[PDB]
């Protein structure tokens, strides 16, 4: 969802790139961040991000 | 950076209507809109309120 309300933090684009820069983007963001307390855990000012 | 976007401009007129200030304080003069996420990064970890 962070990448999806920032995708309509846009207006929202039909262009169908814009579609595939989100999906290719939100397949990122999850690998990245799906865990991310106990994988950040002891990082203190990311959590209270 | 900060000290660079604040004082590269210079300040226009003194118009004397427009008068923002602070809650019994000095009258403001910058804006800086910037995005949601770099709202809660400055203000996190490098500037005051």
């Amino acid at each position: 969802l962070l990448p999806m309300q920032r995708y309509l933090d846009n207006g929202r684009l039909a262009t169908r790139v814009a579609r595939a820069t989100l999906v290719a983007e939100l397949k990122r963001s999850f690998c990245d961040t799906s865990f991310f307390l106990g994988k950040a855990g002891h990082r203190r000012e990311a959590i209270e991000a | 950076w900060l000290v660079d976007l604040t004082t590269a401009t210079q300040p226009s007129v003194a118009v004397p209507r427009l008068t923002h200030a602070d809650t019994r304080g000095r009258p403001v003069d910058g804006v800086l809109v910037t995005t949601a996420a770099i709202k809660q990064r400055l203000l996190q970890s490098f500037l005051k309120v």
